[PDB]
């Protein structure tokens, strides 16, 4: 099984809400130290959200006020968008980094296609 | 699908050269990371090379660095493995795989969802 469970595509309603699942089974001994969500445009991704040691940070203006990332359940870093725009259609990447105190590091990422339907 | 179809295998002399191809079906090729794996007799499947969806980065097993080159053509829905300076240790069945990793995890077979039936490579002393 892949570490991150992310569907190959999600369809959301124009002007409404969508959830992009990204989940994993936490492993004892590792700490989640970074979550990044990225969006494609067009041959390179840009970071739209970071969760780091200083909290949650939206990183692109067009997502300000419209983007939430789950945090309640360990292993669930799903992203929700509000007031979906046609220009939100793209491929989105969930990227998670784990470390140990002695410095080992593991990273995984996974891509979903967001479709927006009228 | 994607269905993945490999070709290009053969029996070659040590020092020689082959090129494997992998033809993908569907229209979603360009969104997948692509990789090559191999399985030698009486051994487990192992990573060989991978290439990001956008061609931006490539990744190689240490043992094939500088001898093998992976490339892709998103317009022709094909991935290639140029295999130069072949060694007997390179003998194996070679498999093409597609996954939705972006730039991490490409060495792990578990991070791929589609696999071809493979093509056979033998390198002789």
């Amino acid at each position: 099984r892949p570490i991150l469970e992310v569907p190959e595509s999600v369809t959301g309603p124009w002007k409404g809400d969508v959830n992009l699942p990204c989940t994993y089974d936490p492993l004892q001994g590792y700490t989640q130290v970074l979550v990044k969500w990225l969006v494609q445009r067009g041959s390179d991704p840009v970071t739209i959200f970071l969760r780091d040691s200083s909290g949650d940070h939206i990183q692109q203006a067009k997502y300000q006020g419209r983007l939430h990332v789950s945090h309640k359940v360990p292993g669930d870093v799903s992203l929700q968008l509000s007031t979906l725009e046609m220009d939100d259609r793209s491929h989105y990447t969930c990227e998670v980094t784990w470390q140990t105190p002695d410095g080992n590091q593991v990273v995984r990422d996974k891509i979903t296609e967001l479709r927006v339907q009228k | 699908q994607v269905q993945l179809v490999e070709s290009g295998g053969g029996l070659v002399q040590a020092g020689g050269s082959l090129r494997l191809s992998c033809a993908a079906s569907g229209r979603t090729f360009s969104s997948y990371g692509m990789g090559w794996f191999r399985q030698a007799p009486g051994k487990e499947r192992e990573f060989v090379a991978a290439i990001r969806w956008n061609g931006g980065s490539t990744y190689y097993a240490d043992s094939v660095k500088g001898r093998f080159t992976i490339s892709r053509d998103n317009a022709k829905n094909t991935v290639y493995l140029q295999m130069n300076s072949l060694k007997p240790e390179d003998t194996a069945v070679y498999y093409c795989a597609a996954g939705r990793w972006d730039k991490y995890g490409s060495s792990f077979q578990d991070e791929y969802d589609y696999w071809g039936q493979g093509t056979q490579v033998t390198v002789s002393s």
